[PDB]
């Protein structure tokens, strides 16, 4: 009877992937 | 079928093959249709309540024609109430055997 | 589809006879022109050629997004399944007319452009509150009102079924109707009887279920109720039992009763403040009438107030008949033993008698009907009233 | 169901009418006193209308129908009073006694004898006794009589006066909204003899009311927005004397009998122009009636007000002719330099600024035919006093650089710069005239006819351009000299300079483009008489077009001025005249569809609309009469702009489905010029459905056909948010949709909506709906765009200065004698009110509120308040006089 | 069985009925493509489907939207989050000018090289979009007849500075930036609200008072911020409150455990109304039925200046409201209304219009085409008797 | 009811609306009753469920000596117990015990049988278990 409330958060997860055939030099 | 697993390509997202249902979770926990035994009329001390259940459940089942002659509907839902463990479970267990 | 918007003679004037036969001519000739397309060049130009141009234009995997906002004509903002938002342009393949915010879409991979729309489901709130079908008995159930029937018919039914008389004089129908009287009279019956024989949608609301233990949800349920009722259809909103939820500002207290005041204050504005709601029929039912807030009672909100009295010996002879119309009747009974005697008892008491006689007979496992069934049932319904009565002798 | 016991009337009126043949013979008192005791009682049980169920009228005829069938005929000795008791009682339930074949036998009870004065027992009752039944009489019974036997027996003779009092009764019971039910009676009764019905109803209306004129008054013109041809011929002259005889509102004469000018008789409105010259009290209604007579629907009136009162009451004529036109110049001089405009905006071309960074760099477009559009950055924006000293140097260099037709075009653009001018318009041409070139002078001297257009004073009736024309042994001195003067004297029907320019037709000097625009020039002048024009044109037509089977320079220019000389009459005589005149081969019977429907600008005649498609529907037609079905569709474009939104929705429903989707050449080449002719304001139905066939050019065809539909999709003036549609199409149209052929065209389309800020009124709808042609100036262009090869040579005469009949824009002016009042005006969306609860909220978009020169717009009916009484004309028309009066505290 | 109501009753009907049936049977005969799980009908995208869709494929981009935190010196060097992807330090592309890229702005950024292309309008949540009215009802000042003093006071305050900012300059005053309206119900509060929203020449913003009470704490305050932020952008806008008793009337503290969250929301309305950096051009109208139990912080002038009350006029407003409501209907020319107004001395304009709508029912209780004076006599015969023995009165 | 209504629908009342949907659909019992037994009786939506759907309510009092003796024999049925015992004294040492408390006694008697290292269950096991559970029942 007439009572407020606060809240909360449930953050999702995250993930990434690639073909992984890229070289990272290009320097020299 | 709806709610059915499928095999899916990672590139074109095409279906390959219907995967089988693992179990049917309702029909894996399908509720038991176990044997309706009574412990009999020897739940004495409750006999007034026993006479009520006979006249609201057994009397529609045993005597449909008293309702068919007089023209009144047969009941289908009975509510029981009291403190817990006073035979809410075990009495309707018995009546399903008496019929 | 929206072929010609003119209706303005609205009678048997010769103008409508000329206009609609022009519309008959422009439609026959458009048909007879296009009938001579599949006669002389009967080509199938766009069976798959329209489709295979576009199914190859869109990607084969489709992805469902969500609308957030709409900007000028082609580019709008969307939301992916994770929250990444894209400012992509829509194509002229999707119905732009049913494209409102809060809807699922179909997207692309590279440019993520909006390709199509997925149709919506049915909201649960209609399935909660709407009496979906014609529920119960028609006007063969009611016992001889014939004036209260006449008022509700020309306030709701005859406006809805045959609107032609109001628009002759340009006079709008009255808006609100209060049903009131002693309890057990047939207030719920008359709502369901009009809900039986109707052509528009009907909404039943129990007023006692409008008090949440949270707060703000009082006005929240109200502002969504007329929102659904407006957006759905021609609608008739019935709210039973407003007497013990919206009475008055009796002490101007706080702690819950102030919240109940705020719910009725929203309902008062949501009933009628701004931009007259249109094709919304409001019917309200009470037991008590005196302790009601007069800001609801004033015209502009409710215009019809109908008393529900109790007949004494005349309509009861059918109410006793209708409740005994589907049952047996041995020849030892006369309904005039009870109709002629007492003159105040409700129609709900009559149903309480006509069921109890069926209870007393089959409990003792007997045959059809005795007089002593109706004797003991009438005696019982007295105690069904009297055992909750504190009355002594002349107060 | 509580019946039985209280059924008094289902017993004794069931018995005594059954005892009426049991008491007709041998009972002389029971035959009549039980008849009178029944007749008053059923009349008593019928006058109250709270019970549609009557306890006899749905009860007695279970036997009373077979009773009356054996009581009324079978008595055969019907006396003088027992007929006034039988027929007065038994003619009442007969619409409900009988079923739907009552319509031949509303007479076998009633017309035995109509008993006395039937409204004696039918006065207070609304429609239940006989008023619906009298409409059931006049529907079927009088019409079979009045189909070929109007002059007949009792079925017309008493029926005239019987309907004569019922028509009074609609304004007698309560004077309801069923005043308009009396035209539901007067039109259904004697449909073609409506005037014989109206003549009794004119004088009955003359003594009816002076407050209850106006809604039936507008109901007549509601019924006169369209009709049958003879009905539209009939009720519109019946419409005329009701503000003349009953009321003297009488300021709705000159424009709302231009309604009745062309149908009934041209002299009849001239007799009403004489009726203008009768009601000469005093000036204020008089001045505003004659405001419209110059440049609002017609001119040619400057010869009838030089009679014996030439002091101020007839010295309004020249003030009407050019001085309020100079006050119409004082609009754009004073009031429009105040609101927005300095002399050179110039920057819609500069609004193409962000294109050079969209995709790297720019400076790629070097097409010399874009320089044609480079004149219109100067050209279109300088209308309404955009005068330019050395701001024409983009013209002045390009006048002396190349492009002979653009030397003609840049010189012809100067006339649009000094528009509606007589004061110094020739002074501006003369310094740019003397270059001694065929293309510069004939562009400049053609622009001289543009400057003095609408003036029709002494500027050059035979002075300048006739001296220009006689110089001919050559090019456009031969051509461009006849065009400007016929443009300048289009609104007149002067005969003399027509006969100065009839030997242009009679020369037979075979310059084909000169004789083609000659029929365009003379056609702009006259619309009625002078059959010698129709003689002179077809003489050279049989000389030249018979000895050819070639280009539409023959076809788009010569039969058109014929239809310009016979525009606007649904008589179907001019079709009998012109089509039997050029009985000929089908490439010369291309001209069949021209003068047929040029007389059919707007009415309701869908029997012509069915012969407008059913004859030449498709036929699959291997490139023979494809132009004939194009021009047949061209005449579908009119008869649609003025049924007042009635066939307009029907036109967009047909042509969006029938032609452009499932047609071959009629749709995919030509069928978009409807939208370049029907609607002139733009709404997102057609403004979006056309780039749904225009952004897709469908380049397989000669794509300038669809790019022709690019250009006059921007034939919607009154500037909008549609810069997004054109500038994005100009961005895709730079590289693709190549600039060799349309770089003029897209920017011609771009610069046209913002012609000026104002002066867009080209709709051919004045007051509320009358034409004001107008049509003679526009329709040359949409006929001209068929299809190609005039984007380079011949159409540059046309495409610049074809339509030049914009009448001005706005209605915010007050003109109380000093011209100092502003107003308290109130602009709104257009009216919807036709017949509802009197009086009526006239419009709906009341939120906007201005006081002074604010705009016109397409759907607007602007009113006022503050009790200034606005008492002038009560329709509208943009020079309200606005006297003042406040006798209301 | 039945009868003709007016002459050719079915004869016009089925002519209209079958052609609406035929407008269907056109389309399936042509071949119609409907209900194809969310597409467009084929008659208008077949000439859209081709290469001016490739003009939207290859030249157009995706342009992922973002949010700006701040700027740097001598150069843009903007710090920007996406939403939940990563926060970046990125630069504008060359198609913009570095002027309207102020902080706290939703902007669209290229997906490949992460560069700014388009500035976007900010996030306005729809719950306050649905209270901007965006249309104006047709209510004339003449329709609120009987209130010559009350409209004239309210004309002076709401209307006249917004349409004549001249006289207040030439005398050197400040207009009373807030007005309260009150009185007995059904008297014309909402009429004047609609009539000013008619002639507003402004961004009129509706507010229902109970839309602020919510379930969570502080979010009811966050509405009031977004109102006064759009108010400072939409210059010279009007804001209408209604039934402000729900927004808060008292500061009940004897047992301070009752209502608190409405008090916090009401205090937020106090600060953004007046105090610390005034609002400029915003006028506020309020309307309640009990203007007695309000917090005197609202009653301070500067906030609520004029207390206009609405009474039951005298005897002649009723005759004029008769001439407002019973001008617009179809009656007999034998009107008189001093006879009518003397029969109902204590009545609201709602009770006036209830009679005029009741009067049309008697003609439909009968079977008439009109409204007779004697019928309107019989209309005012019953409603005197109806109001004498009414249920609540 | 609609307490967890428009604020998320909570998935459970939507199932209850499908319970009401089928019972509205057709039974006429046909051969099948449904039985439901509850405490906390005054919270649910029975007023909509009174007409036709469900029916008469039956009260359960606290038990008695002959009731608890029968409840003792039923819940001590599935055991390996030893005879030579007065169960009626065991039932009459409990003045106001509930039937669920009887089930806890039969566990403790089997627990006392376990610490005997016996599969006998004697009278000594119950007489201490009744004293133990009633000691656990000695809070109010
Ligand atoms: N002075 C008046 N002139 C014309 N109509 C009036 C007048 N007073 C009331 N009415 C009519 O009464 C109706 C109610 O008016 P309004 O909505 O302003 O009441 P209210 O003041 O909003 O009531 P509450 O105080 O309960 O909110 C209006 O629709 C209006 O048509
Ligand atoms: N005139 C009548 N005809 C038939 N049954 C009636 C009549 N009046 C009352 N009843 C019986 O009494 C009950 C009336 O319901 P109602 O009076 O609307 O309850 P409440 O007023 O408390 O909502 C119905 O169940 C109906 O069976
Ligand atoms: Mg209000």
């Amino acid at each position: 009877x007439x009572x407020x409330x606060x809240x909360x958060x449930x953050x999702x997860x995250x993930x990434x992937x690639x073909x992984x055939x890229x070289x990272x030099k290009x320097x020299x | 079928t709806p709610n059915c697993r499928v095999a899916l390509r990672n590139d074109s997202y095409t279906l390959h093959k219907i995967l089988p249902n693992k179990v049917d979770p309702l029909v894996s926990l399908m509720m038991v249709e176990k044997v309706p035994d009574s412990t009999y009329e020897m739940i004495g001390g409750l006999d007034k309540q026993i006479k009520e259940i006979k006249e609201v459940i057994e009397l529609p089942v045993k005597h449909p024609e008293l309702f068919e002659a007089l023209g009144i509907a047969q009941p289908k839902g009975v509510l029981l109430y009291g403190p817990p463990g006073t035979g809410k479970t075990l009495l309707a267990r018995a009546v399903a055997h008496h019929t | 589809a929206s072929k010609l918007p003119l209706v303005t003679p609205h009678t048997q004037c010769r103008l409508k006879l000329l206009k609609l036969e022009r519309i008959k001519d422009y439609l026959l000739m458009e048909e007879e022109f296009i009938r001579n397309q599949e006669q002389m060049k009967p080509l199938e130009e766009k069976q798959e050629e329209e489709r295979s141009k576009v199914d190859d234009l869109r990607g084969t995997p489709m992805s469902v997004g969500t609308l957030e906002e709409i900007i000028d004509d082609n580019h709008a903002i969307v939301s992916t399944s994770v929250g990444s938002e894209h400012y992509v342009s829509i194509l002229s393949f999707v119905d732009k007319d049913l494209l409102e915010p809060g809807c699922s879409v179909l997207l692309n991979h590279k440019v993520h452009a909006v390709i199509g729309v997925l149709m919506d489901d049915t909201d649960p709130l209609v399935t909660v509150m709407k009496v979906e079908k014609a529920p119960q008995e028609t006007y063969a159930d009611i016992g001889g009102l014939d004036n209260q029937i006449q008022e509700i018919k020309e306030s709701v039914e005859l406006p809805l079924t045959h609107p032609e008389y109001y628009e002759e004089m340009g006079i709008k129908p009255p808006k609100g109707v209060i049903l009131y009287g002693p309890p057990g009279t047939g207030k719920t019956l008359l709502a369901k009887a009009v809900a039986n024989q109707t052509s528009a949608t009907f909404l039943r609301v129990v007023g006692s279920e409008l008090i949440q233990k949270y707060l703000g949800d009082g006005p929240k349920l109200v502002r969504e109720l007329f929102r659904v009722a407006e957006e759905h259809a021609p609608s008739i909103v019935f709210i039973d039992e407003i007497d013990a939820i919206g009475t008055k500002r009796y002490d101007s207290n706080s702690g819950g009763e102030r919240e109940i005041q705020r719910t009725m204050l929203e309902l008062l504005n949501q009933l009628d403040g701004f931009d007259s709601r249109g094709d919304v029929k409001v019917i309200m039912a009470t037991n008590r009438i005196e302790t009601l807030d007069p800001a609801l009672i004033r015209p502009g909100r409710i215009d019809r107030k109908i008393e529900f009295p109790l007949p004494d010996e005349k309509t009861k002879k059918r109410i006793f008949q209708i409740h005994t119309s589907r049952m047996t009747l041995a020849d030892d009974v006369t309904l005039d033993d009870l109709i002629m005697a007492k003159d105040d008892l409700s129609g709900a008491d009559i149903k309480a008698i006509c069921t109890e006689a069926g209870l007393m007979a089959l409990r003792e496992r007997r045959m059809k009907v005795t007089n002593e069934d109706f004797k003991k049932s009438k005696e019982n319904v007295l105690y069904k009233k009297q055992e909750g009565t504190p009355e002594g002798l002349y107060l | 169901m509580e019946e039985g016991g209280r059924d008094k009337a289902p017993v004794q009126p069931q018995q005594s009418p059954a005892a009426a043949p049991g008491g007709t013979d041998e009972k002389p008192s029971g035959k009549e006193r039980r008849d009178a005791g029944d007749k008053d009682k059923e009349q008593e049980l019928s006058e109250e209308d709270k019970q549609l169920q009557d306890e006899l009228e749905m009860l007695v005829e279970r036997l009373g129908e077979k009773d009356t069938s054996l009581y009324r005929p079978a008595l055969e000795e019907l006396r003088r009073q027992i007929r006034s008791s039988t027929t007065s009682m038994t003619s009442v339930p007969k619409p409900l006694k009988f079923l739907r074949p009552h319509y031949g036998k509303l007479k076998e009870i009633y017309e035995n004898m109509a008993p006395g004065e039937n409204k004696r027992f039918a006065a207070d009752i609304i429609s239940v006794l006989a008023m619906t039944m009298s409409g059931e009489r006049e529907c079927l019974k009088y019409r079979l009589v009045g189909s070929q036997e109007e002059l007949a027996s009792w079925g017309h003779e008493y029926v005239r006066h019987l309907a004569g009092e019922v028509a009074k009764e609609w304004q007698e019971l309560d004077d309801a909204e069923k005043v308009q039910r009396e035209p539901l009676l007067t039109l259904v009764k004697e449909i073609v003899p409506y005037n014989m019905a109206h003549n009794a109803e004119h004088e009955a209306c003359d003594l009816l009311m002076e407050i209850e004129q106006v809604d039936m008054l507008e109901k007549d013109i509601d019924e006169n927005a369209y009709a049958k041809v003879c009905l539209y011929l009939t009720s519109c002259v019946n419409y005329v004397p009701e503000p003349e005889n009953s009321a003297l509102l009488r300021c709705a004469l000159g424009v709302f009998r231009k309604f009745s000018r062309f149908p009934e008789a041209l002299r009849l409105a001239l007799m009403l122009n004489d009726m203008e010259l009768v009601e000469d009290i005093f000036t204020s209604c008089k001045d505003v009636v004659v405001q419209k007579q110059m440049a609002f629907m017609l001119g040619r009136h400057g010869v009838f007000l030089e009679l014996s009162e030439d002091v101020e009451e007839y010295e309004d004529l020249t003030e009407i002719m050019s001085n309020v036109q100079l006050n119409s110049n004082f609009l754009a001089l004073a009031r429009e330099l105040d609101i927005m405009e300095p002399k050179v905006p110039d920057d819609i071309y500069k609004t193409h600024l962000e294109n050079n960074r969209f995709g790297g760099s720019g400076s790629q477009v070097d097409s010399a035919r874009m320089n044609l559009a480079s004149s219109f950055v100067n050209g279109f924006v300088n209308a309404a006093f955009g005068q330019d000293k050395l701001l024409t140097d983009d013209g002045n260099k390009w006048l002396y650089k190349n492009k002979d037709h653009g030397m003609l075009s840049a010189a012809a653009s100067l006339g649009m710069i000094l528009l509606w001018d007589v004061d110094g318009g020739l002074t501006q041409i003369d310094k740019y005239l003397y270059s001694s070139e065929d293309y510069i002078k004939s562009g400049a001297l053609l622009a001289c006819g543009i400057v003095n257009s609408g003036v029709r004073n002494e500027c050059d009736p035979a002075l300048a351009l006739l001296s220009d024309y006689v110089l001919h042994n050559s090019n456009t001195m031969r051509l461009g000299s006849i065009f400007g003067l016929g443009l300048a004297y289009a609104g007149s029907n002067r005969e003399d300079v027509l006969t100065l320019l009839l030997p242009v037709m009679g020369d037979s000097k075979s310059s084909m483009e000169v004789a083609g625009v000659t029929a365009l020039a003379c056609g702009m002048i006259a619309v009625g008489s002078c059959n010698g024009d129709v003689t002179s044109t077809i003489l050279q037509t049989i000389m030249e077009k018979s000895e050819t089977e070639l280009k539409d320079t023959y076809a788009r220019w010569l039969p058109l001025g014929l239809g310009l000389n016979h525009l606007g009459k649904g008589e179907a005589i001019e079709a009998i005249l012109a089509a039997l005149e050029v009985v000929s081969e089908p490439f010369r019977s291309f001209a069949n569809t021209l003068v047929d429907v040029c007389a059919y600008a707007g009415s309701g005649n869908v029997l012509k609309v069915q012969q407008l498609l059913h004859i030449c529907s498709e036929h699959f037609d291997s490139k023979e009469k494809e132009e004939d079905k194009d021009k047949k569709e061209k005449k579908d474009k009119d008869k649609k702009e003025a049924p007042a939104d009635m066939g307009a929705h029907q036109g967009v429903a047909v042509l969006g489905i029938a032609l452009i989707a499932m047609g071959e050449e009629i749709g995919a080449e030509m069928a978009l010029r409807t939208f370049g002719h029907l609607l002139r304001y733009g709404e997102p139905t057609l403004r979006r459905a056309v780039p749904l066939a225009l952004a897709l050019i469908s380049v397989s065809n000669p794509r300038l056909n669809i790019l022709d539909t690019l250009s006059k999709f921007s034939h919607d003036a009154d500037p909008e948010v549609s810069y997004n549609s054109i500038f994005a199409m100009g961005m895709v149209g730079s590289g693709t949709n190549n600039a060799r052929l349309a770089a003029m065209l897209r920017q011609l389309a771009q610069y046209h909506a913002k012609d000026p800020n104002n002066l867009f009124m080209v709709r051919l709808a004045q007051g509320l709906t009358h034409l004001g042609k107008g049509t003679l100036t526009l329709c040359p262009y949409h006929s001209d765009r068929q299809l190609m090869s005039q984007v380079a040579v011949a159409g540059l005469l046309t495409v610049l200065v074809s339509f030049l009949d914009v009448r001005n824009i706005i209605l915010g002016k007050s003109h109380y004698v000093l011209y100092g009042l502003v107003a308290a005006m109130q602009p709104r969306m257009l009216v919807t009110f036709d017949e509802e609860l009197r009086p009526l909220p006239v419009s709906v978009r009341v939120g906007q509120a201005v006081d002074v020169v604010g705009q016109a717009g397409k759907p607007k009916t602007i009113t006022g308040f503050q009790t200034h009484t606005t008492p002038v004309l009560l329709a509208h028309g943009e020079r309200a006089e606005l006297a003042t009066e406040e006798f209301l505290p | 069985k039945t009868y003709g109501q007016s002459t050719y009753s079915r004869q016009i009907k089925q002519v209209e009925d079958d052609i609406q049936q035929l407008l269907k049977k056109i389309n399936e005969l042509t071949g119609i493509k409907e209900s194809d799980t969310g597409l467009a009908p084929p008659a208008l995208w077949d000439l859209a489907a081709d290469k001016q869709t490739l003009q939207s494929e290859q030249p157009l981009q995706v342009a992922r939207c973002t949010k700006i935190i701040n700027a740097d010196s001598e150069d843009p060097k903007y710090i920007i989050n996406v939403k939940q992807f990563a926060k970046f330090v990125v630069d504008l592309s060359d198609q913009v000018a570095p002027t309207d890229i102020e902080e706290g702005m939703r902007v669209g950024v290229d997906r490949n090289k992460y560069q700014i292309h388009i500035p976007l309008p900010p996030k306005i949540d729809p719950t306050v979009t649905m209270m901007q009215v965006e249309e104006k009802p047709d209510v004339t000042y003449s329709d609120v007849g009987g209130c010559k003093e009350q409209i004239e006071k309210l004309r002076e305050v709401v209307e006249t500075p917004l349409l004549h900012p001249e006289r207040f300059v030439n005398l050197g005053i400040e207009p009373p930036k807030g007005v309260l309206l009150f009185g007995p119900p059904g008297t014309g509060k909402t009429l004047c609200a609609r009539a000013v929203a008619n002639r507003t020449d402004a961004c009129f913003i509706r507010v229902i008072g109970s839309e602020l009470v919510q379930k969570y704490v502080g979010e009811g305050a966050r509405m009031v911020r977004e109102l006064f932020e759009m108010a400072r952008t939409k210059k010279a806008c009007l804001i209408f409150f209604d039934e402000i008793d729900a927004i808060g009337g008292a500061r009940f503290d004897d047992g301070a455990g009752g209502d608190n969250e409405v008090q916090r929301t009401m205090l937020e309305l106090i600060n953004q109304l007046d105090g610390f950096d005034p609002r400029g051009n915003i006028k506020v109208l309020m309307a309640t039925n009990r203007p007695d139990t309000l917090d005197p912080a609202l009653m301070r002038p500067g906030r609520l200046d004029r207390k206009i009350e609405f009474s039951l006029p005298d005897l002649e407003g009723r005759t004029h409201i008769f001439k407002i409501h019973a001008r617009s209907m179809s009656v007999e020319r034998d009107i008189r209304f001093e006879l009518l107004a003397r029969l109902c001395p204590n009545s609201t304009g709602a009770e006036i219009r209830s009679v005029c709508t009741e009067a049309g029912m008697f003609a439909i209780r009968a079977r008439r085409k009109i409204a007779t004076e004697k019928d309107f006599l019989e209309a005012v015969n019953k409603v005197i008797k109806s109001y004498a023995k009414f249920s609540a009165t | 009811r609609l307490e967890g209504g428009s604020g998320g629908d909570s998935e459970v009342q939507r199932t209850m609306l499908e319970l009401l949907n089928q019972l509205d659909g057709f039974e006429a019992t046909k051969n099948i009753k449904v039985i439901m037994a509850t405490n906390r009786i005054d919270i649910l939506d029975s007023a909509l469920l009174r007409p036709g759907r469900i029916d008469r309510k039956i009260e359960f009092p606290p038990p008695n000596e002959e009731a608890r003796l029968d409840i003792l024999k039923i819940h001590s049925r599935k055991m390996n117990l030893t005879r030579g015992i007065n169960l009626r004294k065991i039932a009459e040492l409990m003045p106001g015990a509930s039937g669920a408390e009887v089930k806890g006694v039969c566990t403790e008697a089997g627990m006392y049988a376990l610490r005997e290292r016996r599969v006998h269950v004697t009278q000594e096991d119950f007489e201490m278990a009744v004293a133990k559970v009633m000691q656990k029942d000695s809070e109010k």
